[PDB]
């Protein structure tokens, strides 16, 4: 049976061209195509379809395997109001909270239902050629594609159907589905979190479905204070610009007391004491970045952006907001490498841990020249999913006020 | 023929129905031809009569060809066009020369009446029904439909190119090591055997296309390479350029420099060390077409080196994929980068140039790696591949820029080539402020309305200045500011700045900038021996912050 799918009113469907592709992604796309082909799942279509969506190999992770995959982001965007307005997944304000959440994949499940045939002609994408030597290869699904918002939403109904009895079984177990995952979640010690898993993949096992995450030690990133035992005018400097910023954002900021012992036009390098209203003034800020951002809450309604500084010795900072300051949490992450490599791995924590938090992509900022990025990002790249991102220059100053 | 091929079926865009215009009348004699041309095509099944319940219609008209006196029939598609559904886009995208595998023997065999040769859709027919007008008009014209694929119809080349790929399929897949290439109704076949052996697949190519309804050139006429193709030139061992000749004038007009810039910039793909940055100065401006431009001493110059770079004759060799590909770049003038692309030295498969400005303020550094960029993308595009660099660059200098700069990067496996220019940093900020060096507390400002400003500053050791800019902006004088610390200080100075803008540009460590000032700033910055640039929060009330802020 199929689900009648439709676009949003107006829009029609997605027309992005095929990013150039190298001969191994190449080579590797047509096998996997004319695998899916001589298997029903895909079919070759004429050029009475105008649309197109891009796509590119990887390979999972550690795994000597290619995998295709399939940038829907306009065709998600462009049926947007089907997959979240009518059927539509809720989102457990719990899973954030688990000792222990497990993600595993489950996208194949999607390839047995069928798509719906008037929709079909939205999905198309081309395999490129080098040189543009021939007429690049063109297809469409015939089945739910992976990678598509209406995928997981469409089997919204078979996949509680599969997971009723587990369910049943271990009530206070917690499964959130967004696109091609599955995410599973438990207090239980970690071992016996496991074992939940392989009961959970033999439930999945009989409709067809052959890495861990610790949310509790999800901890923030406050803005640090520097700790001194000298003070020269310019580390004083430092410091005011960074609670100056601060005030731009958390609630009781003080800085009069201590822009205080700044007076006149004294040398940088000069060392000046420091007196007990600015000592204790220090001190308080300290605890109120220590804290959440008293005024700030998450609003569904509105798209998350999430924000990457390059700290340099392989340190990367971010944020996360909707409307600028106002950080919903902010964040580290650390260390074969490269400063591309790293960002597309922080870009897919990042994502990660706001999928797990709000149910909901962020839209990210990332500190790199577009034409670099774009040559490159799908080379590091494991995930099924992509968010979207825009490119831009990071003021200077920011860069440091978030600095550790 | 009418290839036997399947159809595409083609529908009108969603809300509308084919056109229905009214025909414009047409002298005595254009009825004429119509009717010989109609009768013709008739025949042959490109078009069929039609009883008038057809509602549809769509004005037509035949042009007298040439001075040889024979007609031809033109039609008007611009409303069933508007109204029928987008294609997918027929090839875009162009294969490089340099992309391409050298070859033994290349056939070029040409389609006759490919679009006639290919079947319309049934259901779509209808909506391509014209008219032949009667005599002033006075009776009911003969009306046609099409069943062919008409010239000048939006979904023509789409549906072509798209049977003429369903029908080479077979040879292809049978023939993996022969190449074709279908660009419009043109076919080239490529071949790494001999003169036999070739013009014998050749031959039984065109038989398994005569059994699909297309006639190709005899065997006997009437194309051997050289062949011109999109501006190039291929033989079957390298490719060029198709000859260029750079004009001999006394008088240059705007036009005349357009022409010129172009057949350059089109000879740099294949002639190293083409320049234009001198003539397209003068491009600069707003002139007419037919104005002339009198050249400069240093476009002048420049006309010079490309017109010698361009009179003895070079080729670019084909890809053997079973070699790395070598990437040189070269520092060649200001915000001007060649490259050469080879894989054994010095035989080229391509060179390029890059002139490229991101922003207003760059260094080299920047500048090198955008490059790299772009023949990288360039690469993966022509050949499927990323090329070894080799870089004027040092690995050290390189290693300094990125990990101290703000913007993550990496480029793919490079190595130094010594080659000048070599690309430097022509000064490095300091990192921690400067003991025992005069402390700048600068400050520019202006006044919105006036658009008067005063920059300035104060120091630790009691020196003042302040000075009066006239039409200037906030950020002007507060670049001004740091100018002025910069000139007034010695060797060793720390500035400290409420402008966040300022600092931005000048931690960017630039060494060319759009700006005048900047550019100054710059000069000033490559003459100290140690500089430290702070910011602080303007207006919040710091220590010379405040102070200075008096005196402007
Ligand atoms: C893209 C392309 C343009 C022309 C354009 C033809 C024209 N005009 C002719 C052919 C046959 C092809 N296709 C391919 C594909 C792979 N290797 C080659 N090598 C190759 C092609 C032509 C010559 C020659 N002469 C030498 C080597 N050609």
């Amino acid at each position: 049976e199929t689900v009648p799918v439709k676009l949003k009113p107006g829009m029609d469907g997605p027309k992005v061209k095929q990013w150039p592709l190298t001969e191994e992604k190449i080579k590797a796309l047509v096998e996997i195509c004319t695998e899916m082909e001589k298997e029903g799942k895909i079919s070759k279509i004429g050029p009475e379809n105008p649309y197109n969506t891009p796509v590119f190999a990887i390979k999972k992770k550690d795994s000597t395997k290619w995998r295709k995959l399939v940038d829907f982001r306009e065709l998600n965007k462009r049926t947007q109001d089907f997959w979240e307005v009518q059927l539509g997944i809720p989102h457990p304000a719990g899973l954030k909270k688990n000792k222990s959440v497990t993600v595993l994949d489950v996208g194949d499940a999607y390839f047995s239902v069928p798509l719906d045939e008037d929709f079909r002609k939205y999905t198309a994408f081309t395999i490129p050629s080098i040189n543009n030597e021939t007429p690049g290869i063109r297809y469409q699904y015939n089945v739910l594609p992976q990678g598509w918002k209406g995928s997981p939403a469409i089997f919204q109904s078979s996949m509680t159907k599969i997971l009723e009895p587990f369910r049943k079984q271990n009530p206070d177990i917690v499964i959130y589905q967004y696109m091609d995952d599955l995410y599973v979640g438990s207090d239980l010690e970690i071992g016996q979190h496991r074992t939940k898993i392989e009961e959970l993949r033999q439930h999945l096992l009989r409709w067809g479905l052959t890495y861990e995450l610790h949310p509790d030690k999800w901890t923030v990133q406050p803005i640090v204070l520097p700790e001194k035992d000298s003070w020269t005018v310019n580390d004083i400097q430092k410091l005011v610009g960074k609670l100056n910023w601060a005030s731009q954002i958390y609630p009781g900021i003080k800085v009069r007391q201590l822009c205080k012992l700044l007076r006149g036009t004294k040398a940088l390098t000069e060392v000046i004491p420091l007196t007990e209203e600015a000592e204790l003034e220090l001190a308080e800020n300290r605890e109120i970045l220590k804290e959440p951002v008293h005024g700030v809450y998450y609003d569904p309604s509105k798209d998350l952006i999430a924000e990457i500084q390059k700290q340099g010795q392989g340190q990367w900072t971010y944020q996360i907001y909707q409307e600028p300051f106002k950080n919903l949490k902010t964040g580290k992450y650390a260390r074969h490498t490269n400063d591309v490599k790293q960002l597309t791995e922080a870009v897919q924590k990042i994502t990660t841990e706001s999928i797990v938090i709000w149910g909901k992509t962020p839209k990210f900022k990332l500190p790199i020249q577009k034409e670099t990025w774009e040559t490159w990002w799908t080379e590091y790249w494991q995930a099924t999913w992509i968010p979207e991102w825009e490119f831009v220059n990071t003021p200077p100053l920011v860069k440091l006020w978030y600095q550790l | 023929p009418i290839s036997p091929i399947e159809t595409v079926p083609v529908k009108l865009k969603p809300g509308m129905d084919g056109p229905k215009v009214k025909q414009w009348p047409l002298t005595e004699e254009k009825i004429k031809a119509l009717v010989e041309i109609c009768t013709e095509m008739e025949k042959e099944g490109k078009i069929s009569k039609i009883g008038p319940e057809n509602p549809y219609n769509t004005p037509v008209f035949a042009i007298k060809k040439k001075d040889s006196t024979k007609w031809r029939k033109l039609v008007d598609f611009r409303e069933l066009n508007k109204r029928t559904q987008d294609f997918w886009e027929v090839q875009l995208g162009i294969p490089h020369p340099a992309g391409l595998k050298k070859n033994k023997s290349v056939t070029v065999l040409d389609v006759g009446d490919a679009y006639f040769s290919v079947p319309l859709d049934e259901d779509f027919r209808k909506y391509t029904a014209f008219t032949i007008p009667s005599i002033n008009n006075e009776t009911p014209g003969i009306r046609y439909q099409y069943n062919v694929l008409p010239q000048g119809w939006k979904g023509s080349p789409a549906i072509f190119q798209s049977s003429m790929t369903k029908i080479l399929e077979p040879f292809r897949k049978q023939n993996p090591d022969i190449v074709i290439y279908q660009y419009m109704d043109d076919l080239y076949v490529g071949s790494d055997l001999e003169i036999g052996q070739h013009r014998t697949k050749i031959e039984e190519l065109r038989q398994h296309l005569l059994r699909w309804g297309l006639t190709t050139p005899d065997k006997k006429h009437q194309k051997e390479p050289p062949f011109l193709w999109m501006g190039y030139e291929l033989h079957p061992d390298k490719w060029t350029v198709q000859p260029i000749v750079l004009p001999e004038k006394d008088s240059w007009t705007v036009n005349d420099i357009q022409k010129l810039v172009g057949k350059l910039n089109w000879a740099s793909q294949i002639y190293p060390g083409i320049k234009v940055r001198q003539l397209c100065k003068l491009l600069r401006g707003t002139k007419a077409l037919t104005e002339v431009i009198p050249l400069t001493e240093e476009a002048e110059l420049e006309l010079a080196e490309n017109r010698e770079i361009l009179k003895e004759p070079v080729h670019g060799v084909y890809y053997d994929p079973s070699k790395d590909l070598i990437a040189e770049i070269q520092k060649q003038g200001q915000g001007q980068w060649t490259y050469q692309i080879y894989q054994e030295p010095f035989k080229n498969l391509k060179t390029g140039k890059y002139a490229r400005m991101r922003g207003a303020h760059t260094n080299d550094v920047k500048q090198l790696t955008e490059a790299v960029q772009k023949i990288t993308t360039e690469s993966i595009v022509i050949w499927g591949k990323t090329p070894k660099f080799k870089l004027p660059i040092q690995k050290e200098t390189w290693e300094t820029w990125w990990t101290e700069y703000w913007q993550a990067t990496w480029i793919p496996e490079w190595e130094f080539v010594n080659t000048p220019p070599l690309v430097k940093l022509w000064y490095q900020l300091e990192k921690e402020p400067i003991v025992g060096a005069e402390t700048f507390y600068v400050d520019g400002a202006a006044n919105r309305e006036t658009k008067l400003g005063k920059a300035g500053y104060v120091t630790n050791r009691g020196r003042q200045k302040v000075v009066t800019l006239t039409d200037t902006t906030n950020q002007k004088t507060e670049l001004q500011a740091i100018y002025l610390a910069l000139q007034d200080s010695g060797l060793e100075v720390n500035i400290v700045t409420d402008s966040q803008y300022a600092l931005g540009i000048i931690q960017a460590q630039p060494d060319q900038s759009e700006s005048e000032l900047v550019n100054q700033i710059i000069e000033q910055l490559i003459k100290k021996e140690k500089v430290y640039l702070a910011w602080v929060p303007a207006h919040k009330g710091i220590g010379g912050n405040e102070q200075v802020d008096k005196l402007v």
